[PDB]
């Protein structure tokens, strides 16, 4: 609902995957409350 | 009054705006500075978390609307003090009148010399424009200099427009141009390291 | 054109630029110039 | 020689059939709406009333 038809949203190029990644890194930051995205990777480095 | 910055209203078009400026000083608090408007309401936009830095060219989104715009409109950026903070800051404001059916020739002049540059140098005009660097100080002269300084290193060397306009003492580019990587991000980000 | 674009344009107003304006557009009505395919065909440069 | 010259002619004939390009307008009234702007049922009755 928020994406904005742009003629640069239409025309440039992204990797599939990066935006795959977006998408659930904005999810998981949002369970655990944590904005920054360092300090979650940390926390994901000793989770089992 | 004594140096704040400057602050300017770039139209994008229909209820599109953008706000650039450049605070001088910016060593004594900020958090979450603010924008104003009317020089006494609508916080337009408290969404950065980070601190504006001395002499850097920033430039934030906004949307107004060409109604208000048509008459004196006061618009301000308030470097938020940390708890309170309204206008004991040290505040700077500006206004932004519009009207139309005027002014025509001083806008035609730059473009008949950028017109005629394109032809004659075989780069299409938005090159010519977007290679052109411009300083409030900057004279047509010197502007000429440093667009043929880049067109000459760029024939020797064999470089890019891009490498070349480097080469011509201008400063990396934040913003992303051309539906491309920003020269920040392709430099720095690209991809960001951990 | 060395003399046309070293002229300071920019920062000129008044009766002279009047002058500039009839200098560097002696035969063209800037109002009939305006037009984009106008443009386009007096630097004879592409419309797009 | 002779034949590309009535080539010419025949590619002449059809530009002036033709007429002119129309140019594309770029800078035009179009905002860059959100999907959710972009999509409202009050948007596609408005118009078609």
């Amino acid at each position: 609902a928020k994406l904005v038809l742009s003629q640069d949203n239409l025309d440039n190029e992204i990797s599939a995957l990066s935006l795959a990644n977006e998408q659930l890194e904005t999810a998981l930051m949002a369970q655990t409350g944590k904005t920054d995205k360092n300090k979650y990777y940390e926390t994901l480095a000793t989770s089992r | 009054e004594k140096q704040a910055d400057y602050i300017d209203l770039i139209p994008q078009g229909g209820n599109q705006f953008l706000v650039n400026f450049s605070v001088k000083k910016t060593k004594k608090d900020a958090t979450h500075f603010s924008i104003g408007y009317n020089k006494s309401f609508n916080n337009l936009a408290d969404k950065n978390g980070f601190v504006p830095l001395a002499g850097e060219h920033y430039s934030i989104p906004v949307t107004l609307d060409a109604k208000i715009l048509e008459k004196k409109t006061k618009i301000g950026i308030t470097r938020k003090k940390p708890e309170p903070a309204s206008d004991e800051n040290h505040y700077t404001s500006a206004t932004f009148t519009i009207h139309p059916n005027a002014e025509p020739g001083i806008w035609l002049l730059r473009l008949n010399k950028t017109l005629r540059l394109a032809k004659v140098s075989g780069m299409t005009p938005h090159e010519t424009q977007h290679a052109l660097i411009h300083v409030r100080n900057d004279s047509s002269e010197y502007e000429l200099r440093r667009f043929t300084e880049t067109l000459l290193y760029r024939k020797r060397y064999g470089i890019d427009t891009e490498t070349a306009l480097m080469l011509c003492n201008a400063g990396i580019s934040r913003i992303s141009y051309d539906g491309q990587l920003s020269h920040f991000d392709r430099l720095f980000n690209n991809p960001p390291l951990n | 054109l060395y003399n046309i674009l070293t002229e300071d344009t920019e920062s000129l107003t008044g009766s002279d630029l009047e002058n500039s304006l009839k200098r560097n557009f002696p035969k063209v009505k800037i109002k009939d110039l305006m037009t984009l395919d106008a443009l386009a065909n007096y630097y004879e440069l592409p419309a797009d | 020689r002779d034949t590309l010259n009535e080539a010419k002619m025949w590619y002449m004939q059809a530009l002036g059939l033709l007429g002119d390009k129309p140019v594309s307008i770029f800078s035009n009234g179009w905002e860059n709406p959100s999907l959710s702007n972009a999509a409202d049922k009050t948007q596609a009755k408005q118009f078609h009333d």
